[PDB]
């Protein structure tokens, strides 16, 4: 149910993709973007709470990722090394998790 | 009747960067609600950012296992952990916490 779309797809170097969800769940608590197909704290690029409605950074953020109350992710200036995939986490009021990865061509 | 709440272990002593994992398990006759306030509060950018891992074991209506693992211990991590749980008709359990402690490497 829950997916990822990359807006565009196939992104520019030095452009702007807005990886954006949508079938994000009833009640929520927050969201985590990671770098990859697997959920890694070492990876994790930035976390969304729903209480603070606040936006904390990870140890993969290069300050050009940002992430909004929609769970959308915008990562700006592209670089050849942002291609891959990524993986989205939703964590649920119930504590449980949705995941749900997407991915994008830098050219 | 009233909601049985355990907790295992109800007391535990780590080290750092070591790994904290406690049980807690709440059913009835009728669905129950786990209150996860405290559990959220003391670990809301932990659970997040996937260093706290909440794994339910059981999820039944009237039956729920959840397993918290707290990864790479740090001196913060020694506190406590409080749970509530009530059934639909008001009927609260007696709360149960954790404590939990951490010990320097030395
Ligand atoms: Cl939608």
């Amino acid at each position: 149910q829950l997916t990822t779309e990359s807006m565009p797809f196939n992104v520019a170097e030095g452009k702007e993709v807005l990886l954006l969800v949508h079938n994000l769940p009833q009640q929520l608590f927050g969201y985590s973007w990671y770098k990859g197909e697997r959920v890694d704290g070492n990876r994790q690029i930035v976390g969304y709470a729903i209480g603070t409605q606040q936006a904390t950074p990870g140890p993969a953020n290069s300050g050009r990722e940002t992430i909004y109350p929609n769970a959308s992710l915008l990562i700006q200036n592209v670089t050849q090394n942002d291609t891959g995939f990524y993986t989205l986490q939703v964590i649920k009021s119930d504590l449980v998790n949705e995941e749900a990865t997407g991915q994008f061509h830098v050219y | 009747t009233a909601p049985t709440l355990t907790v295992t272990p109800e007391q535990q002593t780590v080290k750092v960067d070591e790994d904290i994992t406690f049980t807690v398990t709440v059913e009835d006759e009728n669905e129950v609600e786990l209150g996860l306030d405290d559990l959220k509060a003391k670990y809301e950018n932990d659970i997040i950012g996937a260093r706290v891992k909440i794994k339910y074991l059981t999820k039944e209506p009237n039956k729920k296992v959840m397993e918290v693992t707290i990864m790479k211990a740090t001196l913060a991590d020694k506190g406590a952990i409080t749970f509530t749980a009530k059934d639909k008709a008001g009927n609260q359990a007696e709360p149960k916490t954790v404590t939990i402690n951490v010990l320097p490497l030395k």
